[PDB]
């Protein structure tokens, strides 16, 4: 029985013709005061998975500790740890949602909801997520807070359903994620402008870009709107 | 705890804890049961190196374990007196629970496998 | 009571 | 929100963010939070939407019928009849508000009428949950008798510190300007203030 | 329920979708949010169904009355007005939530009102349990300068994110559009994306299957 | 402790061919107690149905309510009232009575004298109206009376037909409801004759 | 209060009602009489909160009284009952509604038919072969589902009632201290002295 | 639900309906709430439907082992008992059950156990129990006699588990019936209400309250 | 306060022939008024011909069914890899569910394949273990939209033969798949035109003696 | 539960208890004996939390039985009554007290002498003329103070019970489906069988 | 989960 | 409480007001806030007196292990310690606090450890109730790599406008100082700060 | 409610 | 308790 006291908003994703895009902001409040600006809340996993992680910052720097454990233990008596014995995606959420589900049925849950993003090593796209429950679904997009309600019906005009991912290119899915990223800035009290941003392609493998910024936003509008109803002035 | 396995196989398969047990059953004082038409009679030697014994307040032999069923021995007395307790207990947990007392075989077959139990655990003779 |  | 208005050589400014809130959504990002209750005499608003709106309505029609009667109020008899309706209904009502005119007699005024309704005439006042945030920084930079341009700054620099670290504030900086020039209205767009 | 509203260069249009639930049960599959408060003034609804209607004629029928007594066209501002004072009166109680348009004398306007009794003035707006599938549909949009034909699009666009998106809003799209010098267009179902495929079997049965225990002829004359 | 459950009962309505049927349960229950076998739901005024499920005193109150009103209706107006009409006297009704209601789920069936269409509404207990062109379910047994209907319905149905669908709807719903059955009444309505059936059902 | 029970058979109602009064734990009185007169061939009993009970019973007796010395006239049953049945229906949502059940049993003489209301507190009204109220109900509908004939005589209809007094005193938790019992007939109103 | 059993001259009759309800939602109509524990035990059930039917088949595996321990059949007193205080162990923790353990042994006679949830364990010749109990226990009591033939007794049962399923809303289905002799029991059928409702209208000319 | 469950809507149904037996249900996951996916499946091809669905509170409904097929693995390598019956599935089931019976799985469970002499099975099971072999059975959110309609059009529930007075009933007969299918189909369109929770996506897992064999069938995404 | 009194006279003492056994609106039972022997010149008879009731008395039974056969000699009524205070004085602060309230009523051999304890379920024990729990002491303590004297004879004490059963089904709310009569005295514990 |  | 610890040239430095509060009681107004866990590795404490002294205690002892063990722990080793023990008993602690000290490989570093037991690495940090007026004036006026005497005055300045706007603030300002040349206790008294 |  |  816990409380989330700094928190992280949305984590945005979804799959393209080669690969997944997931992204983040680096915000982590307390409450409605903005109080740390330089959070990293990507964590990349090997060079096949990132982990995006919403919630309780704590909670997410203890299943950052997780992950890198697990790096480490998995390299361990394994000849072939950077090979056919790599970590794959689909293990790193197993793990990952066995912990959450075993932490709910305690009654002390870690106060996340997780996207675990990647390509499997036959080439195939990961992605899939896990909360504080232990619900786990799996979509060709996905989004927590906010993301839910605004991002899914932007990136669901893209890929409506299976048969939309190969027909997505990896400039386009990047646009919707980026203009959802903005909508989220527009609308969200708890979101900030600056983000960070991750592709994993089958073939370029993971890119990671730090430090975007929301851009080309509609402001002017604003000057035109005087009053609440009959003020005119 | 105290854990040696104190009864346990000799090359000729024999377990010689539970046959020196014997021995001292054959040192203790007689006891013979006689079963009639319609009752059953219990006899025991007292070993008569002893006067100056009270014999009011001397522990008899023969113990009744519930109102119906009587318990004689022969072997060490201190003994005696844990199987006589153990069997005591049991036979009103039985009426406790299955609402009707001990019959001899169901008692018997209790004491027995406190018996045998000794006889395979760690730490006991 | 119904919404919409 | 974060509102405040600062009096100044010349007269008076109020400024304002331009956010509303229905929990962490952010109802409206292009409000008006400024408002005229006569041609210069304007408050800013903060607490309930509906409430404050609600007050603003009602005072304006007791000044239109002052004026009506006995010509132009002064601020001072602005402030005094929110303040009548905020404290006669404190039980039922969530108002902060800040009342600034300009008179040729008084020059700037400002009043600020925070939760219980009472009211406090200072040479410059902040209100909202914004404002808790440059408490240091106002009190540090505020000085009488500044000039149109160093007020207009002050505003926009409090403002968008206030901004920054309130995620109950937000969207574009909307100023009001009371001198014996008229009414100017101004607005700043986050690309500017943002990075101040 | 989803709703919106967009301005457009010679006026406003509105769009809801269709949808009535009564908890996790769709109550109407069918009904019709938008409201003629005057002729060239209509109201989408979002909230407690009976109220948005209620409150909806009661203003409708003062605005007439009013109208008749003023000889002039209504005004947006006025039902605006209205509404938002009677809505405050109740603190809340009375659950609607509105988006309020039209074209009078003074131009063309656009406004949503709040249950408590706030009003907000936008270009574009929604409400609703849909309102953030819609808003995030027009915040990608939306520009300055739309026409018509671009402002009925982005209209039943961010209807049909709501449709799609959310559980509380399904059916059908209706549209209504006030342009400037011209009557309103009511468009009932200008969409309608969600027809019900054709069912496998057909469950009329054999006559007589219902066991019945009494006839008799009911009199309805008098 | 809630009222639209304490009593049980349901009603449902439906359009067919120049036709309209509506019907309904006829148990009166005081939570898990049954009361009474014979308590009908389903009013009439003139040509004009209605069907009332939810509190029993709140139904009997309405109907007498509804009497009042149309009887001084027709003695003013010189014509029997309008399904359309009434439909609306229900809602206003009702409304007025916002913040201390009726707890009661209304439905009105019958044909307009004048355009021989069929109509049906159905009602909320503070007054929303919901019409339909198929039909209209209302009581404790509302979920599988939707789940009846709409697998069951289709457009146009002879009267003979649609009083088996409109029967087969309210039976399994109502046994799958312990507050609902204990009998049933079928009103099949056409532009001028109106038949009564009451349905054989099981008495648990 | 607790106990009320009516049935109605051939040509009479019968209506029985306990005679204890009971408050905390002491039985106060078990001669109780749960019962008023409204007219010459109409009887009600009632059962419910304490007070509110003997209030609205007589109240309701003033009121039928007055209407029979205005009209030179006795209202039928079914009229009585609907009169009942409103200020029920009023009462319900009053700043305090009375908390009152009642059976009216009344013998109509334009129809010679006997006839049995039951009406709860909240103005639900029934007409009924046989009813009750309370926990009562609970024993009684059962059993008179099972031996209750349309065509009972009226000592038909009191055996009746004694297997219902029977049961409820065998598997009831209270002592509620027998019943008076009353018939309503075209004869007008009497009471059985030996129950 | 609505259970019962009681004791007479010929054994022991033992008579059950069907329903399963979860608040007002009709889950079930087919629900076997007599399980038979051995040729000559009966266990009915009422209350949790998965706390009755778990433990009651947990009760079975028990009396098994019993026999073959001791190369005998359980006594109805010990197999009730055995319920019994399992049950008290969990008394608070919300099990909810209402059950009658019914047989015959040669030590005994034909023997009926009331065993609830709180811990009550009584023998006695008539119980009934669940929500329809009194119900039951209406037309019961006012029939019953020491000396009913088998055949009366047989539909005294089934006509009380009638009466409650019509009244009360939360009992309804079928009926279920036993009869428990020195032999063993014997299943006397499933009996809808549907049909059964009718039928008994028909033929004992009861039930004038419902509309012919 | 912390809340350890859930509801993530949909619905399944289950209904056996003669030889043959079916499990269907819903694709989409839900929670509150937001889809999480319209592609989730939760029915399940377990080995040994048992198809098993728990439908509610998903990671209840994931872990369970993680644990019965667990359970199977382990039933083969304990008792010389024998067939697990359709009736011995049940009942382990029960002891899984009874195990929790004090922070239960938020599930309602359904099992079909084939008994013993080849039949078609369906079981059904409450949260806490309950359990009952029926011809049929609906659960999960739409349960009481859909099961009153298989009482009619499966067991013919309310149904008589024409002409004998409502004295003799229509008479029990098993269905053919192709009928079946029919009415799967039919229940969860209608299904998905009256409940929030239910649409997307029908997902039908047929079981004969010859395996298990997948259908699926697009439904309303609104 | 509920009914459960005790008189001791010159030479023996007298436990009441009633009959009845009710859950809900039902009796379930009219012929439960509320007592248990736990030696031949000890009885203790029992009210209170339905289960726990008999549950405390059989195990109390059990440990009373089991000192007997392994002494071979019976506790007097003070030992036992302490043993009994003792266990009801543990358990007053467990996880779930025993909700049991008892009357332990013996004839003392040794001392020729009858005698009656009164212990509630905290353990509070008393040595009594004559006692009760829960309601019953409200009519009977006071009744029991005017009509008792401590040389009554065996059939005076029958007679003052008469009393105070009388009382208890005039006052009481409930049907308790009268009493089992026992008596404690030299010869053992006997059961009178017509009261 | 039921009761019966 | 206020407190903060700012990073410059030379190292770090600490800062605290001195006010312990039972209510709007002052307990205390000497308390000394900042506190060492080793020699230079020191703390600033907010929250719970009671549960910020048992965890300082508790990594005092752990840091005069951990140096008897392997030498000196480095400040992200101590601020590591810390939130062992914030996080992991989250439930039961009331404790906010700030970790800073001096390497001669990393020169000075600040570590802030809010409420849930997360950890933060800053150039400076603010933190306890009067934090909050100056996160405005903070963000205006810190830059990297002061002066000594620039940080003492920030940090000065700072804690004088906080202890100003929160009465859960105040007495003295007090300060440590940790750079190469050892360990430096500052104090500056109420009628120096208040009148800047 | 809306909130400023 | 004694805060800071
Ligand atoms: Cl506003
Ligand atoms: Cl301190
Ligand atoms: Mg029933
Ligand atoms: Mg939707
Ligand atoms: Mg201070």
């Amino acid at each position: 029985t816990q409380q989330p006291i700094v928190t992280g908003t949305s984590v945005i994703s979804m799959k393209y013709d080669n690969g997944v895009i997931i992204a983040a902001d680096n915000l982590g409040s307390y409450g409605s005061l903005l109080r740390f600006n330089g959070v990293e809340r990507l964590i990349p996993v090997g060079d096949n998975t990132v982990v995006g992680i919403s919630g309780d910052i704590s909670d997410m720097q203890h299943i950052e500790r997780l992950l890198k454990d697990l790096v480490t233990e998995n390299a361990y008596d394994n000849p072939l740890a950077d090979a056919e014995e790599a970590l794959e995606p689909s293990y790193i959420f197993e793990y990952l949602a066995t912990v959450m589900y075993q932490r709910r049925s305690k009654m002390n849950p870690l106060w996340n909801a997780i996207i675990v993003a990647g390509v499997q090593s036959n080439g195939d796209q990961f992605l899939r997520y896990v909360n504080l429950l232990g619900v786990t679904y799996s979509s060709p997009t996905l989004a927590t807070g906010f993301g839910a309600h605004m991002a899914n019906p932007l990136l669901r005009k893209v890929v409506d359903r299976e048969s939309d991912i190969p027909k997505t290119t990896v400039q386009v899915a990047e646009e919707a994620i980026v203009n959802a990223m903005r909508v989220l800035y527009y609308r969200d009290a708890r979101s900030s402008r600056n983000f960070s941003l991750a592709i994993i392609d089958k073939n370029t493998g993971l890119t990671f870009k730090k430090n975007l910024q929301v851009e080309n936003m509609k402001w002017d509008f604003a000057k035109d709107i005087k009053g609440y109803g009959t003020q005119k002035i | 705890g105290y854990d040696r396995a104190l009864s346990i196989f000799s090359p000729d398969g024999h377990i010689f804890q539970v046959e020196y047990a014997l021995e001292a059953v054959k040192r203790g004082t007689c006891a013979v049961g006689v079963k009639g038409k319609n009752c059953v009679v219990l006899g025991c030697e007292r070993r008569s190196t002893l006067k100056l014994q009270d014999t009011r307040i001397t522990p008899s032999k023969v113990s009744k374990i519930d109102s119906h069923v009587v318990l004689s021995f022969s072997g060490l007395n201190a003994d005696s007196r844990i199987l006589i307790e153990k069997a005591r207990v049991e036979a009103q947990s039985h009426r406790l629970t299955l609402e009707d007392p001990v019959t001899v075989e169901y008692l018997t077959r209790y004491v027995a496998g406190v018996q045998q139990r000794y006889t395979q655990s760690g730490g006991v003779r | 009571a119904x919404l919409x | 929100t974060s509102i405040m208005a600062v009096t100044f050589k010349d007269g008076v400014i109020l400024g304002a963010d331009s956010r509303t809130t229905t929990g962490a959504y952010i109802a409206n990002r292009v409000t008006d939070k400024l408002t005229r209750v006569h041609d210069k005499i304007w408050c800013c608003r903060s607490g309930s939407a509906a409430d404050t709106q609600a007050i603003a309505d009602i005072v304006q029609y007791h000044l239109e019928l002052y004026t009506s009667q006995y010509g132009t109020p002064s601020t001072e008899t602005a402030a005094s009849v929110f303040k009548e309706l905020c404290y006669e209904n404190k039980d039922n009502l969530t108002a902060g508000i800040i009342v600034a005119g300009y008179d040729d007699k008084n020059k700037g005024e400002v009043y600020t009428i925070p939760l219980g309704g009472s009211v406090h005439k200072l040479p410059y006042a902040i209100a909202g949950s914004g404002s808790t945030f440059i408490y240091g920084y106002c009190d540090k930079n505020f000085r009488e008798n500044m000039s149109k341009e160093e007020t207009v700054d002050f505003i926009k620099h409090s403002l968008s510190q206030a901004i920054k670290w309130d995620g109950s504030s937000g969207g574009v900086i909307r100023m009001v300007v009371l001198t014996a020039a008229g009414v100017e209205r101004l607005i700043f767009y986050p690309d500017e203030y943002e990075q101040l | 329920t989803t709703i919106v509203g967009v301005k457009f260069n010679n006026g406003v249009v509105i769009a809801a979708d269709t949808r009535s639930t009564q908890g996790p049960i769709v109550a109407d599959k069918n009904c019709a949010k938008l409201h003629r408060i005057s002729p060239k003034i209509w109201c989408a609804g979002a909230g407690t169904a009976a109220d948005t209607e209620a409150v909806t004629q009661l203003i409708g029928s003062n605005i007439e009355l009013h109208s008749l007594y003023t000889s002039r066209e209504p005004r947006v501002v006025s039902a605006l007005q209205m509404l938002k004072q009677h809505l405050f009166k109740y603190q809340g109680h009375i659950g609607a939530y509105l988006i309020v348009a039209g074209v009078d004398p003074t131009g063309s306007h656009l406004f949503s009102i709040h249950a408590h009794g706030s009003t907000d003035v936008g270009y574009y707006l929604s409400l609703g349990s849909g309102s953030l599938a819609a808003m995030a549909v027009l915040e990608s949009h939306w520009k300055q300068d739309l026409t018509k034909e671009e402002a009925i699009k982005l209209a039943s666009d961010a209807i049909q994110a709501g449709i799609w998106n959310d559980l509380g809003s399904g059916s059908n799209v209706d549209v209504c559009v006030m342009e400037i010098g011209k009557d309103a267009e009511y468009l009932r179902n200008y969409l309608t994306p969600n027809v019900r495929e054709e069912k496998q079997k057909s469950y009329k049965f054999p006559r007589g299957t219902t066991a019945v225990l009494k006839e008799s002829i009911v009199n309805i004359c008098d | 402790s809630d009222p639209s459950s304490i009593n049980g009962g349901i009603v449902v309505a439906m359009t067919g061919k120049d036709c309209v049927a509506i019907a309904c349960d006829l148990r009166l229950g005081s939570q898990s107690l049954g009361v009474s076998n014979k308590f009908e739901k389903i009013f009439h005024y003139g040509h004009v149905f209605l069907g009332i499920t939810g509190l029993a005193t709140d139904v009997t109150t309405l109907n007498e309510m509804f009497r009042y009103k149309t009887n001084l209706y027709k003695l003013k107006e010189e014509r029997a009232i309008e399904p359309e009409t009434f439909t609306q006297l229900v809602s206003s009704s009702l409304y007025e009575r916002r913040f201390g209601p009726y707890f009661v789920g209304p439905v009105v069936a019958g044909i307009n004298s004048k355009s021989g269409k069929p109509f049906i509404a159905g009602f909320d207990l503070i007054g929303c109206i919901d019409e339909a062109k198929d039909f209209i379910v209302s009581g404790t047994a509302s979920d599988q009376l939707f789940g009846m209907c709409e697998s069951l319905y289709e457009p146009n149905l002879e009267p003979e037909d649609l009083f088996e669908t409109i029967s087969q709807a309210l039976l399994n719903a109502a046994d799958r409801d312990a507050l609902s059955g204990w009998g049933a009444v079928v009103y099949i309505i056409k532009k001028d004759e109106v038949v009564k059936r009451y349905l054989k059902m099981r008495q648990d | 209060m607790d106990i009320i029970l009516g049935i109605r058979v051939q040509d009479s109602v019968i209506l029985a009602s306990s005679k204890a009064v009971t408050r905390g734990i002491s039985v106060l009185k078990d001669s109780d009489d749960k019962t008023r007169q409204l007219s010459p061939h109409t009887l009600m009993s009632f059962a419910g909160e304490a007070g509110d009970t003997v209030q609205f019973a007589e109240y309701i007796q003033a009121n039928i009284q007055l209407y029979s010395i205005r009209e030179d006239y006795e209202l039928s049953p079914q009229a009585v009952s609907s009169f009942v049945r409103q200020e029920l229906a009023k009462s319900i949502r009053s700043r305090r509604p009375y908390q009152v059940n009642v059976l009216i049993g009344g013998y109509d003489k334009k129809k010679n038919k006997p006839e049995l209301y039951q009406i709860d507190y909240l103005g639900t009204k029934v007409e009924l072969p046989y009813g009750a109220h309370g926990y009562s109900g609970f024993y009684t509908f059962s059993l008179l589902d099972h031996h209750y004939r349309p065509d009972m005589t009226t000592e038909e209809g009191l055996d009746l009632l004694k297997l219902c007094v029977q049961e409820l005193e065998k598997r009831m938790p209270m002592d509620f201290k027998g019943v008076i019992v009353k018939i309503v007939d075209k004869d007008g109103i009497r009471q059985v002295d030996d129950f | 639900t609505t259970t019962l059993a009681f004791r007479f001259q010929g054994g022991i009759i033992v008579a059950v309906d069907s329903r399963a309800t979860a608040g007002n939602w009709v889950a079930s109509q087919t629900v076997k709430k007599v399980i038979e524990i051995n040729p000559f035990l009966l266990g009915t059930m009422a209350g949790g439907a998965a706390d009755c039917q778990f433990w009651e088949t947990w009760l079975g595996s028990q009396c098994r082992l019993h026999e073959l321990r001791e190369k005998e059949r359980i006594s109805v007193a010990a197999a009730s008992k055995i319920l019994s205080n399992l049950v008290y162990q969990y008394k608070g923790a919300g099990l909810s059950m209402g059950t009658m353990i019914c047989g015959y042994t040669r030590k005994e006679g034909p023997t009926i156990y009331y065993v609830d949830s709180d811990g009550t364990r009584l023998k006695g010749d008539i119980f009934c129990v669940g929500s329809g109990q009194t119900f039951a226990y209406g037309v019961l009591d006012s029939n019953y006699k020491w000396d009913l033939s088998v055949e009366d007794a047989l539909y005294l049962g089934k006509r009380s588990i009638l009466a409650a399923a019509h009244r009360d809303a939360y009992s309804g289905g079928s009926v279920n019936l036993y009869h428990v002799t020195e032999d063993g029991w014997i299943y006397h059928g499933n009996h809808d209400v549907g049909e059964l409702f009718w039928k008994v209208k028909e033929e004992e000319g009861s039930f004038n309250n419902v509309i012919g | 306060q912390f809340n350890p469950y859930g509801d993530n809507g949909g619905t399944i149904l289950g209904i056996a022939g003669e030889d043959f037996a079916v499990l269907a249900g819903d694709t989409r996951n839900i929670t509150d008024y937001s889809i999480n996916s319209r592609y989730e499946p939760k029915v399940f091809d377990c080995g040994d011909n048992i198809v098993m669905s728990a439908n509610g509170f998903a990671a209840d409904g994931d872990a369970l069914v993680k644990r019965f097929k667990n359970s199977v693995k382990w039933y083969h390598f304990d008792h010389n890899d024998k067939k697990l019956s359709i009736n011995s599935a049940a009942r382990n089931i029960q002891h899984l569910l009874y195990g929790k019976r004090f922070f239960p799985y938020y599930v309602h469970t359904i099992i079909a394949g084939l008994d013993e002499d080849g039949k078609g099975a369906v079981y059904s099971f409450d949260p806490v273990g309950s359990y009952e072999r029926e011809q049929c059975r609906a659960g999960g959110a739409a349960a009481s939209l859909i099961m009153p309609f298989l009482d009619n059009q499966v067991n013919f529930k309310n149904q008589y033969e024409p002409g004998t007075n409502g004295k003799v009933k229509k008479p029990l007969k098993y269905l053919s798949v192709e009928e079946v299918i029919k009415l799967v189909r039919d229940s969860f369109t209608s299904a998905t035109e009256r409940h929030i929770q239910v649409g997307d996506g029908l997902e039908i897992l047929i079981v004969t003696k010859d395996g298990v064999r997948k259908e699926f069938y697009e439904l309303k995404r609104d």
